[PDB]
């Protein structure tokens, strides 16, 4: 199976057959038989040990007999002293070693080792703890062996500060290591942080601070090592509310309130549902899904009455309450507004970007004149170059916009096989800097043209717009997760490379969709315009669904509510 | 090849081999009457999936002694239901899900008792979500994953506890986007496939981040075209179909090289004798013939069967008993 060279044993080896050391399988065979035959007959005897312990010696995933041990042993504990079933235990543990030097990545070796261990009334664990040191030496990246630790740590109980006291005795003249970055991304968490509402970190400041700058003698001490960058990316990033509906929304000629919640969620399902308060006073009222299949969404809804938007009150104000988290949204609907909304900002709100304390900004600016100079000695080191990147955005994307895209040019070459990773992971960062450009100019228009996007991200953060230009660019479909877009009237997506529209499907007030210029095949590719119930003109000139029938007329069968389709 | 970092590949296979990979397989266990097929067959049941499902994929599988095949699972299922990788063998999830896998394929599932594996299933699972081996306790989110497959063949996904279950599989994802093996293992490509699985059967895919998780994935692609299956290992063409697989399955295969992979992969193949290994000029064997011959039809191969990354076996075959996951996107 792996790393077996394939050198002396093929038709070309001028030694045919002799293929023997069968007297090794035949001897295996038989001593297996012998085992299975013992067992059944209940002779559960020091027997079966010899006779496993010569194949499970040689092939130690061979897992039927380790169950086979553990019945004998079982055994055995109600027939033998106290100190003869220690020699016996004593035995397994040196047998197990031997066992797991065979194959150090043998699951039934090392849940034997388990099973015996957690049932002594009083181990030995610095034999444990030395054992895991000794194949971690022999191979640092034997992930078995850190669970080993977890195990003897969490079974001598080992408290969560003097574990973490380890990995700390191992950041200096240890090494890098996925193993031991991935353990403190465990233990400070469950040690330290308090999630407490307002400011978004991952890490304590006071604790993020310091866990940037281990990291940072990490990659600079060996730049062309990958744990410490992995580690170093989540360190920048955010943590996750979940206690965020992040948008709220009445449209009082729909008659309509909707919803974004900040991650994909089922309304009404085990850890929560949406209760309305409309006028300070309950309306009960059903959710949905803009395409009424109710499976998870961003975006939820639900039809209004219409006394909670009637003219007997100069005003009405509606509390939406989501139960899994306790996280309030109220907005209030004047006497001729046709809508209202209350909305959390890209800018305020932090929704993507980190604010920064003086103190923070201070070391990751730091980190910024820091990986360019690295960058002038490894000027093709791409975890490098992406860190740029990433401490630009934490920074400020805004100003470094322009430095972001040049950055991702010079990535894009140095790392040619992740170059799709790459634009779509710049297209998502340009529509967080126009999710800036629009709310920083307080409208609702989000223009998005010329930015060479091939993917659309964030889309549920645009419940309020109601005009998208997404024009020359490099977007294949217009994905369902368009179906936040609730607002959006006009959307001007000419001169791309679409080939799919099925999320403009179920847009409620879309009236213009331009497509010009575009990869819409087969017309049939138009069909879920059907449920665009506001739709008015519909350019698909420059698709090659034109040179179609006389195409004119399919589409005005497909689309008899479509006042103008331009093909 | 082999580095500490990667393999280098030397002008060799550079066409899919595809009579020869047939021929392998079809007279695999025929060779003799010795070797690791005596010393393999504790995962017998794994091994007659891996070349039935290839042989199927590559339209073959009429090569294959069926009747046998139907004698020999039906006497690898035991009492308690469960079945076993081989005869007098102990029973297994594993093999549990294997032999399912296969009697779906020939459409001979009444074969053992379903009813029987149905309980088998239910009996593993704890208290909180998770589901050991066998009754000796493993804990481990590849058998959560096998525990959902194999209901799911079975069309009873409802047996066990489908809220608990989703629950121990995402307390088990990690600062990288990926899965352990129990809360607080680290991530690694064979263990986020089993969940990314498990997620997709159960509908869970929305919990995913798949952004992050699929650069954390497509960070496996290593200069040779092989993925690994963590940071700092060699490409592997098993590793590779894993995290394919759980790419499709995110909605991010397209942040892979394909072209690179595709070489890689066809680098694997033995000339002489057919067969895919690990890595180039290695010893071949049905694991990696099956993972070669999927992620190439994964990749776009047209002469290879459409696979399902969910289940690894033909996407007709699954489609026919109604059995298809939704994926992201
Ligand atoms: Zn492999």
């Amino acid at each position: 199976m792996h790393g077996r060279l394939k050198v002396k044993t093929s038709e070309e080896q001028a030694e045919a057959k002799r293929l023997e050391r069968e007297q090794k399988l035949k001897l295996y065979q038989s001593a297996t038989q012998a085992v299975f035959q013992k067992r059944q007959a209940g002779e559960l005897d020091e027997s079966v040990l010899e006779l496993t312990s010569q194949i499970l010696g040689a092939n130690p995933d061979f897992a039927t007999l380790w169950n086979c041990r553990r019945e004998v042993l079982q055994h055995l504990e109600t027939e033998k002293s106290p100190e003869e079933s220690a020699a016996l235990v004593k035995a397994e543990l040196g047998f197990l070693e031997s066992c797991l030097r065979v194959n150090p990545k043998s699951y039934g070796t090392w849940h034997h080792r388990c099973w015996l261990l957690s049932r002594l009334p009083e181990p030995n664990w610095a034999r444990e703890l030395e054992l895991c040191a000794r194949f971690l030496e022999a191979d640092e990246r034997n992930f078995h062996c850190w669970d080993y630790r977890r195990f003897v740590a969490a079974q001598a109980a080992v408290a969560p500060a003097e574990e973490l006291a380890f990995t700390d005795s191992l950041i200096t003249r240890n090494f890098s290591n996925y193993s031991s970055w991935h353990y403190r991304s465990c233990l400070l968490p469950q040690l330290h942080p308090q999630p407490d509402s307002g400011p978004q970190g991952r890490l304590p400041e006071n604790v993020l601070l310091k866990e940037l700058e281990l990291v940072q003698n990490a990659f600079f001490t060996d730049p062309n090592d990958q744990s410490a960058w992995f580690y170093h990316r989540w360190l920048l990033g955010r943590a996750e509310p979940h206690d965020v509906l992040c948008c709220v929304h009445v449209s009082r000629e729909e008659a309509c309130l909707s919803v974004c919640f900040s991650r994909p969620l089922t309304v009404g399902s085990r850890m929560g549902t949406l209760l309305l308060m409309v006028d300070e006073a309950p309306l009960s009222v059903e959710w949905r899904t803009p395409d009424g299949r109710n499976r998870p969404s961003h975006v939820w809804l639900c039809d209004l009455p219409a006394a909670s938007l009637n003219d007997q009150l100069p005003q009405h104000t509606f509390r939406v309450i989501w139960t899994g988290s306790d996280s309030q949204k109220e907005c209030v609907l004047l006497k001729d507004r046709p809508e209202c909304w209350c909305r959390d900002s890209a800018t305020d709100e932090q929704l993507f970007r980190c604010e920064l304390s003086v103190e923070k900004s201070t070391v990751l600016q730091s980190e910024l004149e820091s990986c360019k100079e690295l960058q002038e000695l490894e000027p093709e080191n791409k975890w490098c170059l992406l860190t740029i990147i990433l401490l630009m955005r934490a920074l400020d994307p805004l100003l470094y916009e322009k430095e972001t895209l040049q950055y991702f040019s010079t990535l894009k070459a140095v790392d040619p096989m992740r170059a799709a990773y790459l634009d779509d992971l710049r297209s998502k960062f340009l529509l967080e800097n126009s999710v800036l450009k629009m709310e920083y100019a307080d409208v609702r228009v989000l223009h998005l043209a010329h930015k060479d996007l091939t993917v659309l991200c964030h889309l549920e953060q645009l419940l309020l717009v109601t005009h998208l230009d997404l024009s020359h660019n490099r977007l294949r479909a217009l994905p369902p997760a368009l179906a936040a877009l609730r607002c959006l009237e006009v959307l001007q997506a000419s001169d791309n490379a679409l080939e799919n529209v099925d999320g403009v499907a179920n847009l409620p007030r879309l009236q213009e969709l331009l497509l010009c210029n575009n990869r819409l095949q087969q017309s049939a590719a138009i069909q879920p315009l059907v449920s665009c119930p506001r739709l008015v003109l519909l350019n698909l000139q420059g698709n090659s669904l034109c040179q179609e029938e006389g195409i004119q007329e399919r589409l005005a069968e497909m689309l008899p509510s479509v006042s103008s389709i331009l093909t | 090849t082999q580095q500490k970092d990667v393999t280098i590949k030397s002008d060799a296979p550079d066409t899919l081999l595809l009579e020869k990979h047939a021929d392998y397989i079809a007279s695999y266990g025929s060779k003799k009457d010795d070797y690791e097929y005596c010393m393999s067959e504790y995962l017998r049941m794994s091994g007659v999936y891996w070349g039935l499902t290839v042989m199927d994929l590559m339209g073959q599988l009429h090569r294959m002694n069926k009747e046998e095949i139907l004698v020999f699972i039906k006497s690898c299922q035991h009492e308690c239901g469960g079945v076993s990788a081989s005869i007098g063998h102990d029973p297994h999830l594993l093999y549990t899900l294997s032999a399912v896998q296969i009697l779906t394929l020939y459409d001979s599932i009444h074969v053992i008792n379903v009813d029987k594996v149905v309980a088998y299933v239910q009996s593993l699972q704890k208290e909180d979500g998770s589901f050991a081996g066998d009754i000796w306790g493993e804990i481990d989110t590849r058998f959560s994953f096998c525990a959902v497959a194999t209901l799911a063949l079975l069309g009873k996904l409802d047996a066990i506890n489908v809220e608990k279950a989703i629950e121990f599989v995402l307390s088990c994802m990690n600062f990288d986007g990926g899965f352990g093996c129990r809360p607080g293992s680290e991530s690694h490509a064979g263990q986020i496939y089993c969940c990314t699985g498990f997620l997709a059967i159960t509908s869970q895919l929305h919990q995913v981040n798949s952004d992050l998780l699929g650069w954390w994935l497509c960070e496996r692609q290593l200069p040779s075209g092989g993925l690994n299956g963590r940071p700092e290992k060699l490409p592997d063409v098993c590793y590779s179909w894993w995290v394919l697989a759980s790419l499709k399955i995110i909605g991010r295969l397209h942040w892979i090289d394909r072209e690179k992979l595709r070489s890689f992969i066809l680098a694997c193949q033995d000339e002489e004798t057919g067969g895919f290994a690990d890595r180039p000029g290695d010893m071949v064997d049905p694991f990696h013939t099956l993972f070669g011959i999927a992620g190439l039809s994964l990749l776009g191969e047209e002469q290879i069967k459409p696979v399902s990354p969910v289940f690894c076996m033909p996407e007709e075959v699954l489609q026919r008993v109604n059995v298809q996951p939704e994926l992201v996107s």
